[PDB]
RNA sequence: UUUCUUGCCGGAGGUAGAGCUACUGGAUGGCCGAUGGGCCCCACAGGGUUACUGACGUCAGCCAAACUCCGAAUGCCGGUAAGUCCAAGAGUGCGGCAGUGAGACGGCGGGGGAUAAGCUCCGUGCGUCGAGAGGGAAACAGCCCAGAUCGCCGGCUAAG
RNA sequence: UUGCCUCCUAAAAUGUAACGGAGGCGCCCAAAGGUUCCCUCAACCUGGACGGCAAUCAGGUGUUGAGUGUAAGUGCACAAGGGAGCUUGACUGCGAGACGGACAUGUCGAGCAGGGACGAAAGUCGGGACUAGUGAUCCGGCACCUCUGAGUGGAAGGGGUGUCGCUCAACGGAUAAAAGGUACCCCGGGGAUAACAGGCUGAUCUUCCCCAAGAGUCCAUAUCGACGGGAUGGUUUGGCACCUCGAUGUCGGCUCGUCGCAUCCUGGGGCUGGAGCAGGUCCCAAGGGUUGGGCUGUUCGCCCAUUAAAGCGGCACGCG
RNA sequence: GUUACGGCGGUCCAUAGCGGCAGGGAAACGCCCGGUCCCAUCCCGAACCCGGAAGCUAAGCCUGCCAGCGCCGAUGAUACUACCCAUCCGGGUGGAAAAGUAGGACACCGCCGAACAC
């Protein structure tokens, strides 16, 4: 499948990890959305910044 | 005192070679010990000096 | 009162007031009980009125438990003394008391004198408290 | 009115170095430790102070015997 | 105490979150 | 890319939680049943007699920071896949030239305090202010939203 | 109190502070070190003159209990615990590799000399069950050395090796060598830090409820109210140390006020524990008023004579 | 190839232990008799050696069965908790603890030696 990630809020006040995470999916700014795969390594990194973030599937 | 630092030399090559603590009121006597001379090259008797 | 013929160390942390009680939650002992319903550091002479105000309501008749012990000393600093230089002495014994906490039992055969009893000791003591009783 | 207390000795930093799976040498300390907390297992050695050594190279394991924990190194294939 | 008291619980607004400096 | 994030894999813990008849210090009952005091049979043999001080033991029940038969979650140490792709302005080593070594509050875990302090002392790949403007908190360093390259007679929103 | 060791705090890696909670220290052991071998009771009975809470003892199981150079984690009938022999691992002198922890500290594989045990049997076992039992450098000794030798045929006049000398205990050790007073004080700074005031807190203080036990001649609640519990206020003593130390003047009195109500008159309820009355106790509703003296530093008080009354507090303990 | 026969060795060392009931000696494992023979008692031929089969499976050994004591012990749930949401409460995602009952279990394999029939 495929997960478009989209940073909704802002890195400050969140955790390093949390940053990372989203820099890792590839969001820098609020709003910035990235497709990426459904698979377990995605699915953690939206689990640690899932408040970061809204995340749709891609039809 | 009581535990003094008593100096161990051989007896034949007659060097101080080491140095260790005896309680002098149980062993008031000098210790005399088997120990390696290095000068000698082999375990020599040793005792107080 | 209530004082522990010993303790192990007598300068402890204060209890940990967190969480429910998870062991003597129900009346083991009596049929009617007070359940704690806060938190508290219910000392030795609150342990005490408590108990004397259920016995001298139920005055003749009955039989009454005291499930929590007061074993935990709460210390205090000299007065007007400056914060460090130690540790205060010993000064209260507290029973750690959490929600759910049955305090004290009562068997008395007329239940509305048992329950004015219990309501005498809910009175005395410094937490919300309830009636419990054994037929669940 | 004063605090008989206020000592402490340094911390010794003991516990376990190398964990399981690590690739170790020879002679590297695996645990740090008071006593046999863990005991010496396959190409472990125990030290004076009882500090947990390797033996020989490979990767460090834990495991059991006579319900005894030990630190065992096994060898790790030449590539 | 009236003053500590307001300023404490003026924390307890949807703004601040239930958090404020100095509680 | 050695850094870091995520997944998985291997690992040691004794914390949170409890559990204590699993140890070290406790808790209402009766029990074969300890000194048995006490009636004594009238043995100083020997024995029931225990209204009361109540041994071990036992029965569901309870606590601990310096208790542990147990025991997480996280964190940490490694390995491995990748992800971050005009690299993080990453980690490491060596020379830069430093200042910094008075911190503050807020959230969580604690010590001292009276489980008071806008108190004090710690921990926190916790935050923010310090060194941070902007919006909201009436005003209001540390809370919330959000990190200001500059303009715009533009648009969408965050907390409110 | 200061250094070191152990534990907890310490939040299951490591580390982690406080004038936090507990203790140890800083020695001791030549047989309590090494090696080789071996073991074996914590408590009832029968008892065992004396000799019960104990003997020399004998059995059983207590299943690994129990106890065990000096506090935690370990070590058990796989014994780090308990006995025995050796004759001196008392394993010492030269020590790749790795490492754990700033210097300092700490671990050991392993190779060589010499030995000690065990030997048949193997070839195996580097001070103490382990972490404290210590003090840098300088400067000096003392033994040994294949070093130096201020022109040397040459020697005497320094170094290397191993060892010694510090409660340098303020234990990273400013000197080899040192106590006080200052209100006669001075200067450089600090609100980094105290006294006053302010601020936070409210332990203390102050003013306020109950299942009311009990007192109140009869009766919990007219008046009160123990044992406990919950708060108010910010007038006390404090705690903190947040503004102010390139200055925020203190107590008392005077003068002048202003404000709050937690009431010393004016209105009520209860008691009528006034059966009633004159009176009075208690609890609900600031406009005015609320004296003058003596003794008090007197913030406090007591006293004298009055008063309707001689209120309590805030205002930088209002006001220099 | 087999035996209630043997030793040797086997596991994140009790699911294996303790206890109770029943069974075995051709060869092994034992039991056992006297100190001429190494060796030993901090005394003792009790532990270690000599000659053994006149005699025995009582015990150890091992076999079968008992779940009584101990041991192991789920799933579920709860406690707790990382992160997140949440003005004081609390909640979501993920992870997830002993007791018990349901329960498991009176342990689990290879080398070689003996006789059996081939």
């Amino acid at each position: 499948a495929e997960l478009k990630i989209t940073q909704v809020r802002s890195t400050i006040g969140a955790r390093w990890k949390q940053r990372e995470s989203l820099r890792t999916l590839g969001l820098k700014k609020i709003r910035q959305s990235v497709v990426r795969e459904d698979n377990a390594q995605t699915r953690g990194l939206i689990n640690t910044v899932h408040h970061l973030v809204e995340v749709e599937e891609v039809g | 005192d009581v535990r003094p630092k008593i100096t161990l030399a051989c007896e034949v090559c007659k060097h101080r070679n080491y140095i260790t603590k005896k309680n002098r009121r149980n062993d008031p006597d000098r210790l005399e010990i088997k120990k390696f001379c290095p000068n000698c090259g082999t375990h020599q008797p040793h005792k107080e000096s | 009162m209530l004082i522990p013929r010993k303790v192990k160390h007598r300068k402890q942390h204060h209890p940990e007031q967190r969480g429910i009680a998870s062991g003597g939650t129900s009346v083991s002992f009596g049929d009617y009980g007070i359940q704690a319903l806060e938190h508290a550091y219910i000392t030795n002479r609150q342990i005490e009125s408590a108990r004397i105000a259920i016995n001298r309501h139920i005055k003749r008749g009955g039989k009454v438990w005291i499930n929590i012990f007061p074993d935990r000393p709460l210390t205090k600093k000299p007065a007007e003394t400056r914060m460090g230089s130690g540790k205060g002495s010993p000064e209260w014994w507290v029973a750690n008391v959490k929600p759910g906490r049955v305090l004290f039992e009562l068997s008395y055969p007329d239940e509305k004198t048992a329950r004015d009893a219990l309501t005498r000791a809910i009175h005395k003591l410094p937490i919300k408290a309830r009636i419990v009783t054994r037929e669940e | 009115s004063s605090s008989r207390n206020g000592r402490d000795s340094a911390a010794q930093r003991l516990g376990v170095k190398r964990f399981g799976g690590q690739v170790v040498k020879a002679g590297e300390i695996l645990v740090r430790q008071r006593g046999t907390h863990f005991h010496p297992g396959v190409n472990v050695g125990r030290g004076g102070d009882d500090t947990l050594f390797a033996l020989a190279p490979g990767a460090v394991e834990f495991g059991a015997k006579r319900g005894r924990k030990t630190v065992n190194i096994v060898p790790v294939a030449r590539p | 105490a009236k003053r500590g008291r307001k300023k404490r619980d003026r924390k307890h607004s949807k703004a601040n979150h239930g958090k404020r400096p100095n509680a």
